[PDB]
């Protein structure tokens, strides 16, 4: 369907068997099936199509907010009230991006699960190495800055952090 | 009579026009706070042709 | 006895006096208008109103903005083979360490 | 937020103006009207607060408590006008005043935007509420009560307001944006721990913290019914609010200064319940398990992570409306009968059925019956507490199994079994009394089908 | 479309909807207990047409139709999980509740609430609907407690009676145990794996550890009445027959099993758990089959019956074969609720009687229920061909064929031994001999209600077993080859069960009288466990709920401490600071003191 994009939530290609009856018993499946067609399909389909021509008389349009970047923390001065509140604004807003793309990744997760049902363990390893990959940043991201998290907090572990990396790069050099 | 109407149940305008005053008040506290109306840096915008301010 | 105090009175029930009362009050008529203004403001107003009220409050807090946010970084991001979330929030560039 | 504090301000000449048999008519109707306005709060932003202007603002942790409130004034009024028949009209307007009083300094508690005015205000709801104890309670205690309750908050309090002060000389402003954004860490050193101590201290009075909760009982036994439910339901929740909004400025030494309370806190939440297994008063028992929610919600603050500040917030709603509607059951059982003592009246299921029924939702709702929104909190608070340790699962689980040990307990004594024979002045319940309990388990129900309004700023 | 998801959900709403209706002049008058029963039958048509299509197809899917909140990286949604487990489970449920709503139309006539009751019938069937079809941990949850508490509500129907309280609130107790480790489960799984959701869960916990699965061990512990956790299950008889035969025999005492059946992925990645589950099963099974072949209630027998059976379960998951222990569930649940329904029309004919010492000579007083309880009877101890053969028969296979436990083994063949027992004990003291009932006698089984729901629930304990045994699909490897002794052990045991039992009970018509012996004082008694458990643990927490905590803390010591010793200490320092004479003699030589010590004390 169009209401979603296929690149953003993959399916793979849908492999249905053809049916090859072996008796000649009738199929109880296929009679409830018409029987569900002719008596629930066709009316919810007519309301659906009667809805959605009511719907094209008025049709209006809603849009996307769009938010431009702003200089962030890094660029900050010290205590310049207005520049961090700027800043912790856009930290807030794309914090709540990555929630909503390891949201993305676990769905995907789920969903391949799912449909592999009894393969799973061999055939969704590639949706399971995305989920780690994004975890993994997610978590070096956000891990530990607490109820109160800020911009600032941020920084400082991510000033850490680096400095971590550099002394353990010094010292493998040495 | 219609007198008696009014002579007893005049209180029950005494909210609503505390709430019209609170909206009023709201206002008149908006509008000291416009320093950085139409400035910041995120929402900074050219005016519309037929308006004065973003928002008041 | 050390007073004159009065004796203790006997508890009053409303419903002799009033068989279909409501409870709000001894005058019959003021207590079914309290009876019915409670029931009305309250539960309809209240209820109804402000129940359907939080249910349509417009989408301030951006969750199906972050979604759509998020749909087109996923998208960009795995077209071009970059990674879907970036292991540093701010740019270690733009970050000066101690020496 | 004047358009919500100027119609308070109004309904008092309204009350005062009113004819001697309209004043509860007039009073409901405008209280009902004033909480669908502040309805209008819960569209919040999922970045910043609502910032009205530079005295008020609101947030998403500050909305659900004014609309609480501002629902929780009406069912006090109907309580109120239940047990004040035979009063004077000067007195009922006075008794109206002082309701009115108290939700007008709890909004205004709740919307302020500095730490002093936030302490002036809550430091002025006292007044009220000390003046509706000690003047319509009913028995002698009250007057200990009254002095217990204002002592143990004041002797909290005090050091708050020095700490304050100490605050704004040292770093410039008490604006709660202000510290939030300029905020800096606070250093492991006597004085440090002192501050934190005044500040953390003064709000675990207000909580009530165990080892600092008598004056819980105490009040909330001898206070008439209005004074009840609005101790329990909002009262209680001016600690936990200061505590979340206090917390910015005291970090990192909350990591090592939230031991003792964490401690004091689970083991008092189990020694507690185990106090309502035997209790013989009813209004004891409610009061008790306040206090064991209260010491929950301390726990989710004192761990401080961004799932238990969810929890604590929907706990502290939860809580609110359950013992409200705990207090309000037990005070018609009360009215009935003139006693509190729990096993006086038995039977109540089959002398009146309705009221069982309510009775029966009231205690499902007490313990943590999914998909609740006490149970919502709980299991988020539990969840952000094994996260921070393995055992205190074990410590919930406890909790947890008494709770619903001793809710089924009291339904059990009041509700079933065989009547009381001598007792013979049970009258059928009022509409007052159904519609009472109706307003207070609907809104509890709908914010369990909406539970995203209640889950505060961290959501 | 594909029609599966549509009449999955379809029956689960049809369901839920006379409860919508219970405000109406309908519940008001007496044909809501038939319409209850017709939206039963109903919705069991409608949901045995997806096991039609699952049965040829193999068709598996979950339904994420509403999203109910968002904890940042955590989505909660209401999810149905329909899959194997829950098409084969639903229909099976919903025609024991069809036929046990048409016995309580019978049974029930003189209830003055019997529109609640069958209101309560169908709202714990819309919960274990829930439990059942439960896609994520939650909602499993939100099953969980709305079963436990219709069960509390069922069990003291009569609130009138003590026992049914005690009996209500001991069930909420026990479970509310099961809840602690459900509890401690759910927060590990979702601290760990970010996740409340199976499919995730399954995803990430490879290899599932001990903390998760030993919470999900003692949830289904406590719902399934296991050793430890077992005596609620007997003390729940205190409720009406048809609450007995429904919810806890049939439907609400497998939940534990269902529950640790739908984490059997972890279960098997893990082996610790397996053998404590299947050591718990062992026991329980041993356990309750021992004191159940000498009661004289014939429903606390059943209930003992349903215990072991419950054990037999558990012992099945320990040895790794979750379909079996599934398959079970679906025969016990048949004829289970046929014996409670057998054993209910006993009672009610003989005047609310149920002691088999007062009853007698029903083989041909009562001819169908006699009949209907000696198929039953032949099925739950395993004939060669009925139901229950079809699951018992391959359980003890498996488990004579694996690498388990010696002792675990050795006490699931008593078990199955002492099953046919107290089988025999049933039918031998119910309905051969003279009769011992009062001399008035209102014997009388020819109500349609009673007969067309006991030959409903007949039918399905011949038949039903071949006909889904045949039609599910190969879901483990058969034991094929296997010693002719192993391939036959359950029949010897079962036939020396009921050789040694028969003999034991002739043995009573002999003018012999001889006190009974310590082993039959240990089995008839409960083993003892319900006194010393249910006096000493309460006895020690209430009696410290008081003279500790409320008298010595409370009342005592936290008052001494804060605001006792201050108000003492005020009063003290205010009776020296106002107690002076007034003379001024006195206090001018203080101002000299003062005076001096300024002057010198100061520079
Ligand atoms: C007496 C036995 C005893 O010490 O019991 C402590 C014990 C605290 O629990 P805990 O888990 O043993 O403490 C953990 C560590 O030992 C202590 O924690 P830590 O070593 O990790 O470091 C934290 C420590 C850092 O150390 C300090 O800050 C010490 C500096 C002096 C503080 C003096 C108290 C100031 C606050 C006013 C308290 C009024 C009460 O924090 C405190 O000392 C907190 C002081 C406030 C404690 C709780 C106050 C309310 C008590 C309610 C019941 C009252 C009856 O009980 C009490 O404090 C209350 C009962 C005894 C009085
Ligand atoms: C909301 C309803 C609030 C009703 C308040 C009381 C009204 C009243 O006085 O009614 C008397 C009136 C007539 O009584 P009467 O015989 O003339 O008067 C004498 C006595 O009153 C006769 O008294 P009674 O014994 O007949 O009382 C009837 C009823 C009165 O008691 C109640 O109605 C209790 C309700 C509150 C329980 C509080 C703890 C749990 C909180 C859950 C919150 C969920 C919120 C969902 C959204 C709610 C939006 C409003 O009590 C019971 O049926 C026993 C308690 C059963 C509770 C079972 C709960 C299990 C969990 C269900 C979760 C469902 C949602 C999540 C599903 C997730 C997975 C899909 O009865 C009714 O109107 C029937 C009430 C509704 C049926 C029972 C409750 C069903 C709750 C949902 C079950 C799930 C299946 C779907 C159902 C769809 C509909
Ligand atoms: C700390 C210990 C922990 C132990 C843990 C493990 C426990 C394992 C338990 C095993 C099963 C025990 C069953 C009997 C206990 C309950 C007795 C009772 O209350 O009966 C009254 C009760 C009648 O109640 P009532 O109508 O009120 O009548 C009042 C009584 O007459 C009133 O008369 P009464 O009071 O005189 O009646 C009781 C009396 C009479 O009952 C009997 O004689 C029952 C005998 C049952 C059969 C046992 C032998 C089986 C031989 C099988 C041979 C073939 C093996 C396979 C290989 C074949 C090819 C080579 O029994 C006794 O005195 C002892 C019987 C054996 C006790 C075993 C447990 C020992 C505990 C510790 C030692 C205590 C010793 C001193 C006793 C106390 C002081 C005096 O009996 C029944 O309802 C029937 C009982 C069941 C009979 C069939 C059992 C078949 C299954 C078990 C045998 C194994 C078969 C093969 C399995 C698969 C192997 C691969
Ligand atoms: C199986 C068992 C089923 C049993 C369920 C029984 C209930 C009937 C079915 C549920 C009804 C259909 C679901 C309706 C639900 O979706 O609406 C909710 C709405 O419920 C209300 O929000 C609850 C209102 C709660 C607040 C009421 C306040 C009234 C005054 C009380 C004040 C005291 C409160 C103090 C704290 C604030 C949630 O919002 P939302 O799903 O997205 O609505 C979709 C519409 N959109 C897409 C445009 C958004
Ligand atoms: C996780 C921590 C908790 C662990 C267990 C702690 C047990 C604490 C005991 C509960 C305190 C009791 C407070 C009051 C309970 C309600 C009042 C009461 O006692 O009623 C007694 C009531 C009625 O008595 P009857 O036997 O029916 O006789 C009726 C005669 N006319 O009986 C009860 O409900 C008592 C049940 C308490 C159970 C105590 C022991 C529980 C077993 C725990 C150990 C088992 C561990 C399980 C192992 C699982 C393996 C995976
Ligand atoms: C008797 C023993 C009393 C012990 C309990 C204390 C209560 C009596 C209060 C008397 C003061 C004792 C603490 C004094 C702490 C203090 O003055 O220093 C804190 C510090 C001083 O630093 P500077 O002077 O600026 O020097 C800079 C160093 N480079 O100032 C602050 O941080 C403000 C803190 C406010 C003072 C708090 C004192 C109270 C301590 C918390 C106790 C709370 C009691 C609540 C009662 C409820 C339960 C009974
Ligand atoms: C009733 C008959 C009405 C007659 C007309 C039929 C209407 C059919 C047309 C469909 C209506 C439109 C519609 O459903 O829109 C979807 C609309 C909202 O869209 P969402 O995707 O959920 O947005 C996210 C919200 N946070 O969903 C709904 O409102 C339908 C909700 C029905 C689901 C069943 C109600 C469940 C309530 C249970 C109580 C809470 C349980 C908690 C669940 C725990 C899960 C872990
Ligand atoms: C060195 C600096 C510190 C010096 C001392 C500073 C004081 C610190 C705080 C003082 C607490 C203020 C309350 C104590 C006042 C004295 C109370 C008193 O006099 O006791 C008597 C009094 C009864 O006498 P009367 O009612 O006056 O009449 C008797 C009729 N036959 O005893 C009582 O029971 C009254 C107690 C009620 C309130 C007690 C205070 C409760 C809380 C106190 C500690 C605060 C806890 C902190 C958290
Ligand atoms: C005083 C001593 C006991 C203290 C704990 C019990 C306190 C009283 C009862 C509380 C009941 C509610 C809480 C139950 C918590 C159970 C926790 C658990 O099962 O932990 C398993 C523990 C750790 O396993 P894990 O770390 O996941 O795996 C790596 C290998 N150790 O694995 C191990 O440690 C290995 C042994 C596994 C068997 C543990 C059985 C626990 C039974 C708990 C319920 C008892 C009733």
């Amino acid at each position: 369907p169009d209401s979603w994009d296929k690149d953003v939530y993959p399916e793979p290609p849908r492999r249905t068997p053809a049916p090859a009856p072996q008796t000649s018993l009738p199929n109880p499946v296929t009679y409830l099936t018409k029987i569900f067609d002719l008596l629930v399909d066709r009316p919810v389909t007519l309301a659906r199509e009667f809805i959605e021509q009511q719907h094209a008389k008025n049709r209006y349009y809603y849009y996307h907010r769009e938010f431009r970047r702003v200089p962030d923390i890094t660029e900050c001065e010290e205590k310049d009230i207005l520049c961090m509140f700027e800043a912790e604004m856009q930290w807030r807003r794309d914090y709540k991006v990555d929630q909503e793309i390891v949201n993305i990744i676990q769905e995907r997760l789920k969903a391949c699960q799912q449909r592999e049902g009894e393969s799973y363990r061999q055939n969704c390893a590639k949706e399971l190495e995305q989920f780690t990959q994004v975890s993994k940043a997610f978590q070096d991201r956000y891990s530990d800055l607490g109820a109160h998290y800020s911009a600032r907090k941020c920084l400082a572990k991510q000033k850490q952090r680096m400095l971590a990396e550099r002394k353990a790069a010094k010292e493998a050099a040495a | 009579n219609v007198l008696q109407i009014v002579r007893d149940h005049w209180v029950h305008i005494l909210v609503p026009v505390g709430f019209v005053f609170g909206c009023y008040l709201d206002r008149r506290s908006d509008e000291k706070l416009t320093a950085f109306r139409n400035k910041s840096l995120l929402f900074k915008r050219e005016l519309r042709p037929n308006e004065e301010v973003t928002w008041k | 006895i050390r007073l004159q105090e009065d004796p203790d009175p006997e508890d009053e029930n409303l419903y002799e006096k009033n068989p279909d009362s409501h409870g709000y009050d001894k005058d019959p008529i003021v207590d079914l208008w309290n009876m019915r203004v409670v029931f009305f403001f309250g539960f309809s107003i209240v209820l109804v109103l402000g129940s359907t009220f939080v249910a349509y409050l417009p989408d301030y807090r951006m969750q199906e903005w972050a979604r759509r946010e998020a749909e087109r970084l996923v998208k960009y991001r795995e077209a071009n083979g970059l990674p879907l979330m970036e292991s540093n929030c701010f740019d270690p560039n733009k970050i000066q360490l101690p020496e | 937020m004047l358009k919500i504090i100027i119609p308070t301000t109004m309904l008092l000449p309204m009350t005062w103006m009113s004819k001697h048999n309209m004043i509860w008519i007039n009073a409901t109707v405008h209280s009902l009207l004033i909480s669908l306005i502040s309805l209008s709060l819960l569209n919040q932003l999922g970045e910043n607060s609502l910032n009205f202007s530079l005295t008020f603002f609101s947030d998403s942790l500050s909305a659900p408590l004014l609309v609480l409130t501002t629902w929780l004034l009406p069912l006090m009024l109907m309580a109120s006008q239940s047990h004040l028949s035979k009063e004077t009209t000067t007195r009922k307007k006075l008794y109206i005043t002082m309701l009115i009083l108290l939700q007008l300094f709890l909004i205004m508690t709740f919307t302020a935007t500095e730490l002093i005015l936030f302490y002036i205000l809550f430091e002025a709801t006292l007044v009220p509420t000390l003046i509706i104890i000690t003047r319509w309670g009913n028995q002698t205690e009250r007057l200990n009560a009254g002095l217990y309750f204002l002592f143990y908050t004041l002797a909290g309090s005090l050091p708050l307001l020095v700490a304050l002060v100490y605050i704004q000389n040292t770093t410039g402003s008490l604006n709660f944006l202000i510290i939030h954004y300029w905020s800096h860490p606070l250093s492991n050193s006597w004085s440090n721990i002192f501050m934190w101590l005044a500040c953390i201290m003064a709000f675990m009075v207000k909580m009530p913290l165990y080892g600092l909760h008598l004056w819980l009982p105490k009040a909330h036994v001898e206070a008439p019914i209005a004074g009840s439910m609005v101790l329990a339901a909002v009262l209680l929740k001016l600690g936990g609010y200061g505590m979340m909004r206090i917390t910015t400025i005291l970090n990192p030494l909350t990591n090592y200064m939230a031991y003792p309370f964490l401690m004091l806190s689970m083991w008092g939440m189990i020694m507690t319940s185990s106090i309502c297994l035997r209790q013989t008063d009813l209004k004891s028992l409610i009061a008790y398990s306040s206090v064991s929610h209260m010491a929950l919600v301390i726990v989710a603050i004192m761990i401080q992570t961004p799932w238990s500040f969810m929890g604590a917030t929907a706990l502290m709603i939860a809580h609110g409306l359950t013992s409200s509607m705990l207090f309000c059951l037990a005070n018609t059982n009360y009215e009935r009968v003139h006693s509190r003592t729990m096993i006086l009246a038995r039977g109540l299921q089959t002398l009146l059925p309705l009221m069982a029924t309510w009775w029966l939702v009231a205690s499902l709702t007490n313990l943590a019956l999914p998909p609740s929104i006490n149970l919502i909190g709980e299991l988020f608070i539990i969840t952000a507490s094994f996260s921070w340790s393995n055992i205190t699962i074990i410590l919930m689980g406890m909790n947890m199994m008494i709770t619903a040990l001793y809710s089924l307990y009291m339904l059990i004594t009041t509700q079933r079994g065989k009547y009381t024979h001598h007792i013979n002045n049970i009258k059928p319940s009022f509409t007052r009394e159904n519609a009472l309990m109706a307003l207070h388990i609907l809104p509890l129900l709908l914010l369990t089908l909406n539970p995203k309004m209640i889950l505060g700023p961290l959501y | 479309m594909n029609p599966f998801a549509s009449l999955t959900l379809t029956t689960l709403t049809i369901l839920t909807i006379p409860i919508m209706m219970s405000n109406s002049n309908i519940y008001k008058t007496n044909l809501y207990p038939n319409y209850v029963k017709t939206t039963v039958s109903y919705a069991f048509t409608l949901s045995l047409v997806p096991l039609l299509m699952f049965m040829h197809t193999g068709q598996e899917m979950i339904i994420s139709n509403w999203h109910w909140m968002t904890l940042q990286t955590v989505e909660l949604s209401l999810s149905f999980k329909m899959d194997y487990f829950s098409v084969m489970f639903i229909p099976v449920a919903l025609f024991v509740t069809w036929s046990i709503m048409e016995f309580s139309m019978w049974y029930m006539h003189s209830d003055p609430f019997i529109n609640r009751f069958f209101k309560y019938l169908l709202l714990f069937l819309i919960t274990m609907m829930i439990l059942v079809t439960a896609n994520n941990l939650f909602q499993l949850f939100i099953g969980w407690e709305g079963v436990g508490i219709m069960s509390f509500l069922l069990i003291g129907w009569w609130h009138g009676r003590t026992d049914a309280n005690t009996a209500a609130l001991q069930a909420i107790l026990y479970n509310r145990i099961g809840d602690i480790g459900f509890v401690l489960s759910m927060a590990w799984f979702l601290t760990h794996s970010n996740a409340w959701d199976l499919q995730q869960i399954f995803m990430l916990n490879n290899e599932c550890p001990n903390m998760p699965l030993i919470g999900l061990l003692l949830a289904a512990a406590g719902k399934s009445a296991q050793f430890g956790l077992h005596p609620w299950l007997p003390s729940a008889m205190e409720g009406p027959t048809p609450v007995s035969a429904l919810l806890h025999s049939s439907t609400m005492v497998v939940a534990g099993v269902f529950l640790l059946i739908r984490f059997y992925p972890l279960m098997e990645t893990n082996k610790l758990v397996q053998t404590m589950t299947l050591c718990l099963g062992a026991i329980t099974t041993l356990f309750t089959a021992l004191c159940a072949i000498t009661q004289n209630d014939i429903k606390k027998i059943v209930a003992f019956s349903t215990s072991s059976q419950l054990g037999l379960m558990m012992v099945t998951i320990g040895i790794n074969q979750p379909h079996l222990a599934f398959l079970h569930i679906c025969m016990h649940a048949f004829f289970k609720a046929m014996l409670f329904m057998c054993s209910g029309s006993i009672i009610h004919s003989l005047n609310d009687e149920q002691d088999i010492r007062k009853m007698g000579g029903l083989y041909k007083a009562m001819p169908f229920t006699t009949t209907a309880l000696i198929i039953g009877s032949l099925a739950l101890t395993g004939m060669p061909y009925l139901t229950g053969f079809y699951s018992k028969d391959l359980i003890i296979e498996a488990v004579n064929m694996s690498y388990t436990n010696a002792w675990a083994l050795l006490m699931t063949l008593i078990a199955t031994s002492l099953t046919a027992a107290y089988s025999t004990r049933i039918i031998f003291f119910a309905f051969l001999g003279k009769p011992r009932f009062p001399p008035l006698v209102l014997i009388n089984e020819n109500n349609p209600l009673l007969i067309n729901s006991i030959k409903r629930l007949l039918i399905g304990s011949i038949f039903a077993g071949f006909i889904i045994s045949n039609n599910i699909p190969p879901m483990t490897v058969p034991n094929t080859t296997m010693p002719l002794y192993m391939k036959m052990t359950a029949l010897i045991v079962t036939i020396m069960g009921f050789m040694l039992a028969l003999e034991l009970n002739n043995t009573t018509y002999y003018l012999k009288f001889k006190y009974p012996s310590q082993t039959y004082k240990f089995s008839n008694m409960l083993g003892y466990y319900p006194s010393i458990m249910h006096r000493l643990p309460t006895y020690h927490n209430l009696s410290m709920s008081q003279k500790s905590a409320s008298s010595l803390l409370d009342l005592i010591w936290l008052e001494t401490i804060l605001p006792k010793t201050t108000s003492f200490i005020q009063m003290k320092m205010s009776i020296m600071v106002s107690n002076q004479k007034g003379l001024i003699k006195l206090y001018f030589l203080s101002f000299l003191i003062t005076i001096m010590i300024s002057m010198t004390l100061f520079n």
